């Protein structure tokens, strides 16, 4: 069946993972302003399961509209950018679905986009999905975690500010 | 005392005075007339022209009341490849001036690539085979006047690029010369040897006696009455001059009326396998370096062409605000080979063409994509100017009309994946002349005296957008393969 | 006493009011809203259809004074293929009317074409295998609602083009009906066995349950109170019957939105083995008649373009001004592909395009290029009329919003090398479905009452230009081929 | 559960949906014809105006779907004074809508004030005998037509303004109803009395027949099946409701077709002895509460103008870039009197005009002059509303559409020399009309429940230009001047 309106078992900055799956370096990314922090500097991940989501508490600002990217600002201001693959606007949205909308107050865990990894596999140049702070200047220290993430759950970038 | 600055552009002519530090005091700035005969040309009258540079000139000066003996030289940067052919006598023109861009002698440099000598000419000197390049220009107007070229042996008639056509004009006759990064782009100059080719001079039959002495970037060369003019160098030469950009792998790219990089090289002549030019620019004292380069025909002449024909804008300044109405673009490409595609294509026959159309697309969708070309194109000869050097540029330095447009210059940064690094001094082709005429005259000693006004001001990075970078650029690559090859023959 | 036609176009909504004779005594219309979701999608609001289509009926009785006691019957003419599907009950729409224009659903049109089910199609409909047509469109609103087809055999739902849509709206639900030659637009009718098609029922899994009775051309099918509803054809099948084109090889062309262009072949299907449509028109008596069709998707569309998205114009009637100030397009062309390419081209994935241009081509050779491409569209379909005829047409009848261009009308005459005959009743295609009223209801006993009304006010002969005629149109077939298959897929 | 909003402006028709907490969810706005019969006349349709307000309803509803049973109740806001007259039995109007901006009865209000009839109406309407109020737009209604009046005793016919009007096509014809706010102003009403004055009725000769029953701001109606219609108020004072201004003293002025600028006064009838108005408006709960009034005919109707029939900008949104192009008008003002003046001057003759022009004035310097206008109007009418009060305003608390022009805002403090308070909620006509709905159906208890949604998002404060204040308003009152009286009667 499926599981949400059953209640979960529940719970320095952490940024908690927007998916489920293996951490993957950044610059282990094929696309080269992921790989040399161009666009900023994080983590990728090879995701497992059907749904992304919020990383942090704050405000969605952008989703694009192929619904396969957004970016999000935590009150403790730090700006995040999550991409599901890489030049994945080729495929025209085609296996996402927005859950949610632009302006949109959030808290950590709430579905952003939902996705479809079978046909993404099939279908996307890579599926790696990139998670990077595109606010470096404004930030003091980086530790990146490691190993096995679920979404919503497993922290993967602690940030000091 | 100041140094003045022709800078006499394909569309404008600008005049302005610096002081010793390395100031702009006054510019003035005298737009002229573009006349196309027949759709692929252009041409300007030479007399439009030394018109406007002159009215410039006495008016600077003029701006603020300066003259004659408060000024040590001039300098003098130019548009490149423009023929012009006059009466020495009467100094009166046998015709106008066949532009950079007018495409008529197209059928010439098709006879020079049916004759095989197509790798000769790019060996000695540097260029293509192309419309572009003075050299078929002047053996049009001479087999199009009766009786022009045996009255070219007499010596009656002679050739001149606009640099030796404004010097004349102020030397009441007396010098007639070109400087080395002016002459390199005729076609005529061998790049090695450093003087006109004789087999090029040959098979399009022009007599030496119309060409000129090729002289050197900084020296003084005659006086002004009107007074030493002492600096000449090509208005992309003296960019990157400007720019300082003096030593090897430093690099620049000017979007004007057309867009050209070029890269310094040093003492090296760099052959491009990648359509590129290898051309002749400045080293610290004006003395002949190499340099690579990628000259595209059409960069805000396209933002002319929605303002003067469309109608569409008004301003070009006007070309931000409306591009940001929209977001995106709806589909909708424009390649604008007004004038055929420069490089890396060379293509005389491709003409200008909007793609993609749906009725939902608005004024708005095609002035955005108006824009865009300007910095698609950029990629096209960045890609190129990585693959013929080696180098890989991790910011891109720019000056130009068109770079004080914000979102160009943004989306410029994320259609590249590099940054953007923006000079609050925005004028750097007619500084670029005057530091060339200021060495001569002995007011500046080297550029060390003028690094310490390349502040640069604002610098562009890749934002998120940057993701839709090759996808965006997939659809420019399949438009331009459609606007290729329209016009036949 | 008079006749009232439900003229429902495209882009407006016309009502006419006509008495005894066959004059236009009062004429409203009413535009409404175009939705574009994505670039190559057009939609509109089933509901702003029918808002817009009764306020006219409510407004032509007011004009002047006359209301149901001085009206004899209601004919209705419509834009063909643009289905809606309903739910019975209440009578709102799930989802809004995927328009004719649409190339939503040329996924599904693969689909048929990879099956081999591309001769079926042709034989049994007259049809192509294209987004154009309703079948695959209902399709689509079926496969993205949850639950609507399991719905559409318990018969919760509904579908019909906009003939049965208003019909339905008009008489509370009572009556569900379509004609013969809007049925057969579908791709889901048999044009031989002239009933519904159950192989072309399964591929595309429609439930005959949503399916209407088609009626025929004239013939009372219900009443109204709003008083009998007694005739219905698509609106390019009444213009052919207003046209008095009821006889073997007469012939109409359009420019409405479009440009559609029929030829009456009598009791007989003719095979088009040049990309035109078999389809079903009138005979004398509103009765099964075949023709011959060719379709173009934008004509005065493109004008409303330029005046809406581009506003270079204001009025649509400025179009011939501003296209007489220049003499030629400079080698401009315009492709109007905005939602692919029709007869005979059948495209998906063209999309519209501007070609050949150059920094001299002003705004006046963009709007005399998009009134040249609406002539030379009807001379492709022409050059196939003929072919798969025999007959060589030495006139051209002709009727729509755009023939009141009298700049492309002459450019039709010689582009075409034939004269061009042209109405001083523009209003063709209401009268065409009022005639086809007036005569179920006993109005009229059929066209010789009408035949003297024909007059064909002005005349348009081959001047002296029509020696380009064919350098002109290559130039346009070349430009074609460029905007052909710009979508990907 | 949710309330809904009917507002239904002089330009367009939108329907707003609100939850419990007070946020907007979903906005529809269905914009309709201006009908100029003649120069000074302004006439929207009856029915476009019911036909645009249906839409929308049947689309917030849709939008996201919720129909009928999650709705608490149903409010009604609308513009003021247009009078309508229609056949109670038919439902179809004898004319169309007279709107409060058209001029055309000055010639009843000039028989009016020859008869000494002046100090009689400021005294029981709080009006003034002007075109504007609807009283004298129902006697030429009546005088128009052929026996409209014998009708209207035998009560075949009857009156109303855009609240009774809408309700009544929402309830069947059952419920034929008006409210205190508007009412008041038709000049038929006593505001003291609250009944319909039958002096007033005598002079003009309405049968009160032809009246509706005025009930009161917050209460159920009647139900509506399309469900209790629960809430009326004049656009005007809702917006003074959802602005929490519910106390005295407590302003607002809303820049929406004209400027409304209104005060609330509490249990007090203020005489104003400097060209206001004395109107009626709601108080905690929805009771009577009277105000105080400037009104002008033209804000952004302005805009509209420069956008639909000078053609100047494409969007409204486009009036604060061009106009912050300039740095000032040179010198030109705006009287945009097209509709005559109205507070505090009340002239109907007087007609719109530009003046101060020079050769180098160009269309920046008109566009910033129109916006220009609407700021000092506004300091007309706020001048005078503290000669009558004695009040003080420190800060300025708007709203409307043009809000979200902040050079307007801005030049707006400048002029006044006050704060302007701008909330994040610019839509509060639709949400004091829905307030107005939710107490009389027990959704809300009363406005503290919606205190904490008054945020004042952007506040306006004057920077140093507001020392050139008076200078620049000189020139506003010598303009003003010139343009009265042009219209000669
Ligand atoms: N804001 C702008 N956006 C785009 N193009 C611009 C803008 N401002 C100026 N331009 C274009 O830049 C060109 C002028 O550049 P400039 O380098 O000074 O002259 P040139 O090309 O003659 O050397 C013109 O073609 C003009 O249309
Ligand atoms: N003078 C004109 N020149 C060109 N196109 C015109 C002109 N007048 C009207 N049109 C176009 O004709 C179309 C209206 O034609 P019409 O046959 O009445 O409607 P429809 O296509 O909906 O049946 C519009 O698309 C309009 O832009
Ligand atoms: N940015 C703007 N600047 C100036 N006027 C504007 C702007 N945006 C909208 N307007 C004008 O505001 C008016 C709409 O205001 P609104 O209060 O919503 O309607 P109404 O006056 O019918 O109640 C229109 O007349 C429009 O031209």
């Amino acid at each position: 069946g499926l599981f949400d309106k059953l209640k979960s078992l529940v719970s320095t900055i952490e940024i908690i993972a927007p998916l489920s799956g293996e951490i993957v370096n950044i610059e282990d990314v094929p696309d080269v302003v992921f790989a040399e922090k161009i666009v900023g500097d994080g983590i990728a991940i090879k995701p497992t399961g059907n749904k992304m989501v919020a990383p942090v508490d704050g405000t969605i600002g952008k989703i694009f509209e192929t619904n396969h990217a957004f970016s999000i600002e935590s009150d403790s201001g730090v700006e995040l950018f999550v991409h599901f693959g890489i030049d994945t606007v080729e495929l025209k949205g085609e296996g996402f679905k927005r859950i949610a909308e632009e302006g949109q107050r959030v808290k950590v865990g709430d579905t952003v986009i939902e996705f479809d990894l079978p046909l993404l596999e099939e279908k996307a140049k890579s599926t790696l999905t990139p998670v990077v702070i595109s606010n470096m200047d404004e930030i003091k220290e980086l530790i990146k975690l490691s190993g096995s993430v679920t979404v919503g759950e497993t922290p993967v970038i602690r940030i000091k500010k | 005392k100041y140094i003045v600055a022709l800078d006499q552009g394909t569309t404008s002519s600008r005049a302005v005075v610096m002081d010793h530090d390395a100031n702009i005091i006054s510019v003035s700035q005298r737009e002229f007339e573009q006349i196309y005969p027949k759709p692929g040309w252009v041409e300007h009258d030479p007399m439009e022209i030394w018109a406007t540079q002159s009215s410039t000139l006495v008016e600077v000066l003029a701006k603020a009341d300066i003259s004659s003996d408060q000024i040590a030289a001039i300098g003098i940067t130019n548009q490149r490849e423009t023929t012009i052919v006059w009466e020495k006598e009467t100094g009166k023109p046998i015709y106008n001036a066949i532009v950079w861009q007018c495409r008529r002698t197209a059928e010439i440099c098709e006879h020079l690539k049916r004759d095989g000598l197509e790798d000769y000419i790019r060996s000695n000197t540097g260029l293509v085979i192309d419309p572009y390049f003075s050299g078929t220009k002047v053996k049009w107007i001479l087999d199009h006047v009766e009786g022009s070229r045996e009255r070219a042996r007499r010596g009656e008639l002679l050739f001149g690029t606009v640099d030796t056509w404004l010097i004349w004009k102020m030397t009441q006759g007396r010098v007639h010369v070109t400087d080395y990064t002016n002459a390199s782009r005729t076609m005529l100059f061998n790049i090695h040897t450093l003087d006109w080719d004789d087999k090029m001079l040959e098979v399009l039959d022009i007599p030496r006696e119309m060409l000129p002495e090729v002289r050197r970037s900084s020296e003084v060369y005659g006086q002004t009455n009107i007074i030493p003019i002492s600096g000449i160098a090509g208005d992309q030469q003296a960019a990157l001059f400007g720019q300082l950009c003096v030593k090897e792998g430093m690099a620049k790219n000017t979007y004007g009326t057309g867009c050209f990089m070029l890269m310094n090289t040093g003492e090296k002549a760099v052959k491009s396998e990648n359509g590129l030019l290898t051309t002749i620019a400045c080293g610290p004292t004006g003395e002949v370096n190499y340099a690579l380069e990628g000259a595209v025909f059409m960069a805000g002449a396209s933002i002319q062409w929605l303002r003067d024909e469309m109608k569409l804008i008004n301003d070009a300044y006007d070309s931000e605000y409306f591009a940001t109405k929209v977001q995106n673009t709806n589909g909708v490409y424009v390649v604008p080979a007004f004038t055929g595609l420069g490089a890396p294509y060379w293509d005389p026959y491709a003409r200008g063409a909007i793609f993609g159309l749906t009725r939902g697309v608005n004024a708005n969708h095609i002035i955005r994509a108006t824009l865009e070309s300007i910095a698609y194109q950029t990629r096209d000869v960045l890609e190129a100017m990585q693959a013929d050097s080696g180098i890989r540029l991790h910011a891109l330095r720019v000056d130009g009309g068109a770079v004080a447009n914000n979102f160009l210059m943004q989306f410029q940064s994320d259609i590249l994946g590099t940054r953007v690094e923006r000079p609050e001094v925005r004028e750097v082709t007619a500084l670029g002349a005057a530091y060339l005429a200021g060495l001569a005259v002995g007011f500046w000693q080297n550029l060390d005296e003028l690094q310490e006004k390349a502040v640069i001001e604002r610098e562009f990075r890749p934002g998120i957008e940057t993701t839709e970078r090759n996808y965006r650029y997939a659809g420019w690559k399949k438009a331009v393969k459609r606007a290729m090859a329209w016009e036949e023959h």
